[PDB]
């Protein structure tokens, strides 16, 4: 596993 | 999204005040739609829903009224799948392999040149929810032979959302909206906050649909991947589907299998002010903090509060102590109108002056080797008056300058959980270098807009309607505005026009109060009722706005009729 | 024998009277749409998984939403996937009977719009005269209902779901 | 991009001549930037050169003038790698395994909260060039425990093309310049008209790098990857990396190896004239089709021509038979600087009557359910004069009925290769719905757009400078357009604005002939020169296109110091 | 020994450089380039030295259109580093005749001129005139942008799934 | 190999 690698998805209903 | 509740206390008469103030979409199926629903002998209900919805969802009846703002609690877990060795389609379950239920499907797809041919695949559940490729997340999640992944949301089989609004719409008083939203614990992704005609106390609440895991489960079930994408994913459950152990547990007062039970979901009765920001249910009130409640809903006081919470609090603080330059000390219907538009900057009003005279001494600099002439800059803002009111002047700049400022080691006064509202502030020295860079990037912003510095907020932020551009005021919660007025529309494409799909901002909103003659509503649908450029109601509601003229909107069958408006059709049919 | 009166008063509010649920989603449904067929009519092919037979796979979803703008093929898996015919009888047998009424006169409601706006009218000239302005079903705003729920989490990843297919 | 070499039969004089349209980009790097190279006793050239680039790409000199448009000829190949089990940055060579070359790269990556981190990764590359995932090409072609796969660019290794431009700038015949071309064989991606001073004939050329492949190679090396997915690579090669036998082979005449031999590469001279509108060498001169070329370098007669090059070469032809409404039968300086701007829209001119004919009797419809009123539509189209002039009223009704209409069996005379002009033709009466369909929707979408359906083109089509909309002409070649202005924005958006990033479009144009006197150019650079809002020249030239002005590009010392606008300074520096 | 370029300027701007060599003329090219186009240049040759996400972000994508398409800064940068190596500038530059060489140094600095000017004040170029990214450029980063232009039929289309190219 | 799975790339130099 690699950590760099990782796309935090934006988990704010509503938000950008 | 903002919600205030004022109780008893805080407006002085004999019913509070409810503040409804989603952020929300000014376009698509989403966007709300004002109207009042009299069914006879059943319901009188006044609000708005979503485009396709037949109940009120925020709104007031003769009893109550409430709104909704997005709530931090997670509504969503992963279910890490040990696929069978040869069978990439089914996983293992306490040692037993179990078929994911396979569907395919067949889609109709135009093609580019006209003619329509069928697209096709086949999808799965699992137990838990469907399938989900989880390679976008990390390339190393991806369905391998050996693992694959899927998600379950709790609301996937909470069919109670629609009977709630249709019995709020129906409740007759605050106790009995408060019983029906714990029997029915279905709320499923925001915050509630109301407040009820001859009852002292409003109400907030997180009382809703919710996973419901342990903090020995999480320790037991998390697997090395869930620990590994943990922080990308906070307070989300990414367990074990394997062992049935890990499956989300059921309370004794809970609604639903695998949910949290009523008596520890997070709610508050104060007869001050209730209110939320899109924070965690930890400071409803903050004078009374909430906090003993699990991990899932949400940080309590263990994470810097947003921009826009602190201005927030800070207003309901400053209303009540008579400081913020409004009549009295009550949060009135008509004081809490005026407020709710007033446009203050909390960025602004709390770091302007830091920065100015950290980096505006001297005004001529050096940035990237390059010569900066910041003298312009630095005096309109000096001068500026920290607001996004329309004739407010350089608001735009500082818009464009502190999106920009680098936010690591900005703050020497770290988060403190004892002084939520002040604190992180104290802006670094050690930043200097980089906030002159943030401006002079912002200058240059400024600068292909066309827009001089001190231009007019009005003239830069605006809606288009009948040809011409209505004068907005507001903006973007990362500034620290209370009042959103929020384009996605870059400043070099012709301004903060708000005529494209803007970000979450003011949509729906609401006072409402409660005098002895009967429920009072004064109303905002900023976008207007109708999408069509025809309508003669595209563009009357956006006009109101821009004005600051809240809408009265008429509730009783005399004020309906008597309204200077008023026009009848009857449609029947079968 | 749905019957509703229509009120409107300034900026258009209207004020839905009716003698009963059944005729209360009439109303509502009428007005919704004589208000905002375009977006609605577009939003219908959303939930049904329609999109991409109208307006092709590879083009984008119109407007934004608790959804966000994934390609028209992958939401029209999601949706038929996620909110199927299963998904929507299990909905629709927790109901009250009063609701299921409502649900049944909104779409009817609609529909009523929809026929007006094919016979003519300057209203909605966006798409009035196009395929996919069509009457609905009660199951299709059920479809819409069970829709909204889904914000905080399957909604949040629906190009991931359509595209959850094993090695 | 189009372009046009006269020959001196076709011109009645003692030159020939050129015009040069590139269709490229507004904005970015790969913009042209127009200008002159006086180096002493060396070269004297004008044109202009991508931003960025030192040397002349399309322009001319005291003997030649030339232009260049993309060609159809495919530059890349991919080759599918065996690779060794248990090591998978192996790949087998003829049975013998071969290392692929590692390169650890590590990019600096600014973080969105301010500061800066490392990323890196390992790349690849094979002795075919570097490794590439092809998993979004098809998911099946992932990089996985036996199969890898490589991209060859034969201008990877094409150290030729900056030597190339900079012999042509120098060069003192068109003789001189052909002989260059084909010495270097180098020219990358395009193909080459050229027009000299004394030579009677025009020069055409797709003479150039070009992978070499053979019948027999493509039949035995394509692999079933290869197979699967040929029909979205049309003509690229993708072979068997295992078997040397399947590496690009090398001519006796080959300039490069792995490259095609000049004498098998397409040339034509002709002294009428020679023209290219981005399809195949073919149709260079539609009097003599070129055939016989490797089908590498597209199809030579067995596909129907695209509406953009049926419009250029109909152009060319009505210009000779003096059948265009101007002038004479020459192809005169004068007359080419109108005739290209002229506007006409093939599909109108061809297609429009037999589709009214169809649909407008009656005009008022019924269209998926749904009453139509289309007389206003019909009446504006028929009265239109099939051109997108500045004041051609309803061309943009077409352009979004056109580009609507399904092309499923929508003509019934099909493509003949002996009549590549006027074929395929025929509007199928069966798709008199279809017609009507895409009608409605045109209507429509001209309807929410604000503008009128009879609307002057010049209103639709516009670039602002200085605050002001500059009116355009021309539009898209789907439509059949010769004169390309083709805006990326829906017209909905505030119409057919130039301002964005629009699609390849008029940039630089070039119409130059060589009389007694010396060369003579005219030109436009659509755009203008700087991309900065401020410059004086941000703007100038962009009126100028706006207005049809032809810009007499002084090009002697005389008239350079004579010129009105003339400004001298000289930079120094060791 | 100093570049010397002639800068003559007609209607709509058109600049005539007159040099006595070709390195003056590359110079004087540079120049006016640089002058008219400083913003899209400066970030450009981010784009070929493979330095966009250092200074825009790696998730952002390229800001104009060109033959590369507009893939994520990120992918972009290991393309560039990856295809337009060390190593092929050095193999590009070997195979150029003496007069290039020089031109293309000229140009270098001549650019680089124009970014000392722009740097030092002006009203000019008021977009991009203060950032990081705009800095002087090496002879070398001009064969990088030269090489860049000749990949656009192969490489330049597939950069995003070059930069992603790796094993199980 | 499903073929309705493929994603045809950018083949058009500026296009
Ligand atoms: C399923 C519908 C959820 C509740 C309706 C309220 C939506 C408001 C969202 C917000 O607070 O920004
Ligand atoms: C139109 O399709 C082609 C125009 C682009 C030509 C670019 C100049 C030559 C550089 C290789």
């Amino acid at each position: 596993f690699e950590p760099g690698r990782t796309r935090a998805p934006s988990l704010q209903v509503g938000g950008e | 999204s903002n919600m205030y509740g004022f109780g008893t206390a805080a407006t002085g008469e004999g019913s509070g005040v409810l503040f409804g103030n989603p952020h929300w979409y000014w376009k698509g199926p989403d966007r709300f739609y004002q109207a009042q629903l009299t069914i006879d002998g059943e319901a009188n209900v006044s609000g708005v829903s979503f485009l396709g919805l037949p109940v009120i969802q925020i709104g007031f009846n003769d009893s109550v009224a409430w709104s909704h703002t997005v709530s931090t609690a997670r509504r969503f877990g992963f279910f890490q799948l040990s696929l069978v060795q040869g069978e990439p389609t089914s996983y293992l379950r306490d040692g037993v392999p179990v078929k994911m239920k396979p569907a395919t499907i067949t889609v109709p797809s135009r093609n580019a040149d006209g003619s329509v041919s069928d697209v096709t695949r086949t999808l799965y559940h699992s137990e838990f929810g469907p399938l989900v490729n989880l390679a976008g997340l990390n390339p190393a999640l991806a369905w391998s032979q050996g693992t694959a992944f899927a998600i379950r949301d709790i609301n996937g089989e909470n069919f109670r959302t629609l009977r709630t609004w249709m019995r709020w719409n129906q409740a007759k008083s605050l106790d009995e909206f408060i019983a029906i939203q714990k029997e029915e614990a279905s709320i499923p992704w925001v915050n509630t906050v109301a407040v009820g005609r001859g009852s002292a106390k409003a109400w907030y609440a997180d009382i809703g649909a919710v996973p419901n895991v342990s903090p020995a489960q999480t320790a037991a079930c998390t697997t090395p991947f869930g620990m590994a994408v943990g922080q990308a994913l906070p307070n989300v459950p990414f367990f074990d589907g394997s062992r049935s152990e890990c499956d989300w547990l059921t309370d004794a007062d809970s609604v639903q299998k695998g949910a949290v039970g009523v008596s520890r979901m997070p709610s508050l009765q104060r007869d001050d002010y209730v209110g939320n920001m899109n924070d965690s249910y930890w400071l409803a009130n903050v004078h009374a903090p909430l906090t003993g409640y699990p991990a899932i809903f949400g940080p309590a006081g263990t994470s810097a509060q947003t921009l826009r919470t602190r201005m927030g609090h800070t207003m309901a603080l400053e209303r009540l102590a008579g400081t913020d330059g409004y009549a009295g000390n009550k949060a009135t219907s008509a004081v809490v109108r005026e407020m709710v538009l007033g446009s203050r900057v909390f960025s602004a009003e709390r770091f302007k002056d830091e920065v100015l005279d950290l980096i505006c001494t001297p005004a001529q600099w050096t940035v990237n080797g390059a010569a900066v002439d910041a003298a312009q800059a630095c005096a309109v803002l000096a001068a500026w008056d920290n607001r996004g009111r329309k004739d407010s002047r350089g608001s735009h700049l500082w818009d464009e300058f502190w999106s920009r400022v680098p936010t690591a080691s900005l703050f020497t006064v770290p988060f403190s959980a004892a002084d939520p509202l002040n604190t992180p502030r104290g802006i670094n020295a050690a930043a200097a270098d980089a906030l002159r860079q943030a401006m002079a990037t912002a200058i240059a912003r400024v600068g292909q807009s066309g827009y001089a510095l001190d231009a007019p907020r009005g003239e830069v932020l605006y809606a288009t309607r009948g040809g011409t551009r209505l004068p907005l005021y507001g903006g973007c919660g990362a500034m620290g505005y209370f009042t959103i007025t929020c384009s996605e529309n870059d400043i070099t494409q012709g301004g903060y026009s708000m005529d494209g799909q803007p970000n979450a901002s003011n949509s729906y909103m609401q006072v409402v109060s409660f005098p002895a003659s009967g429920v009072q509503a004064h109303t905002f649908l900023t976008f207007s009722l109708s999408d069509d450029p025809a309508s003669p109601h595209h563009g009357d509601y956006t006009k109101a706005y821009s004005a600051g003229q809240w809408l009265r909107v008429p509730f009783t069958e005399a004020e309906i009729t008597g309204n200077a408006d008023y026009r009848t059709a009857t449609v029947k049919e079968l | 024998t749905y019957s509703a009166e229509i009120r409107r008063t300034t900026m258009g509010v209207p004020h839905i009277k009716a003698g009963n649920w059944g005729s209360a989603g009439y109303g509502f449904g009428y007005v919704q749409a004589q208000d905002n067929l375009c977006t609605m009519a577009d939003s219908f092919l959303t939930y049904r998984g329609e999109r991409s037979r109208h307006l092709g796979g590879s083009a984008q979803l119109v407007y934004n939403s608790t959804l966000g703008r994934p390609r028209n093929i992958d939401s029209d898996f999601f949706h038929r996937h996620v909110i199927s015919d299963e998904a929507v009888d299990r909905t629709m047998a927790a109901q009250p009977a009063k609701l299921l009424q409502m649900v049944e006169g909104f779409a009817a409601g609609y529909n009523r719009y929809v026929r007006e706006a094919k016979a003519g009218g300057s209203a909605h000239a966006a798409c009035r005269s196009e395929a996919w302005v069509q009457p609905i079903t009660a199951r299709d705003v059920w479809r819409r209902i069970y829709a909204a729920n889904l914000a905080g989490g399957y909604s949040n990843f629906a190009e991931a779901i359509a595209n959850a297919q094993p090695p």
